[PDB]
């Protein structure tokens, strides 16, 4: 299949540093970390796939964000 | 090496992690430089600790690891100073316990 099915293990190599919420050569974050960008070189099939996977690295994103900003602001305990 | 010439990323993997053990004591490295702004000279620049800056040919998800695990050497140096300043007579027991 491979003469007639283009697209760009290449993904497994810089998947795992966008997973961490880290900017990626292939994959940016923009708008403060509310969205990602899936490049050109990617078709249907891939990019719906990945639509899932990435789901995990912008909502751990999100969370890291919010550790950080509130790590020690809050003075209720229970928060 | 030129930090660009080198493309393979395990390389510049294992480079920057040979710089950046000597980063997080306070040293200066081949790719990982003091900023400009960080003089010596003055006490509350040492005490803050250095602030640095890192080479622009870097691959950019090492660049972001690598500015994170930064800071780390910045608190160290401000420690490391810290000692030799505030560990005398004049500032009394209790900043001298803390020292210790």
């Amino acid at each position: 299949i491979e003469p007639y099915y283009d697209t760009l293990q290449t993904i497994l190599t810089y998947l795992p540093y966008t997973m961490l919420g880290s900017d990626s050569k292939i994959f940016t974050f923009s708008n403060n970390y509310t969205r990602l960008e899936i490049p050109k070189d990617i078709n249907n099939s891939f990019s719906s796939l990945l639509r899932e996977v990435f789901e995990f690295a912008i909502l751990y994103k999100q969370l890291a964000i919010v550790v950080d900003r509130y790590k020690g602001t809050l003075v209720s305990a229970i928060k | 090496p030129l930090l660009s010439q080198i493309s393979n990323l395990n390389i510049q993997q294992a480079l920057i992690i040979r710089e950046l053990l000597f980063t997080l004591l306070g040293h200066e490295g081949h790719y990982i430089q003091y900023s400009k702004r960080y003089d010596p000279t003055s006490q509350i620049s040492r005490i803050e600790g250095p602030d640095y800056k890192i080479a622009k040919n870097l691959d950019i998800s090492l660049k972001v690891i690598t500015k994170k695990l930064v800071k780390f050497g910045k608190f160290y140096s401000g420690l490391k100073s810290f000692i030799q300043v505030f560990d005398n007579n004049k500032f009394g027991k209790i900043v001298q316990k803390f020292c210790s």
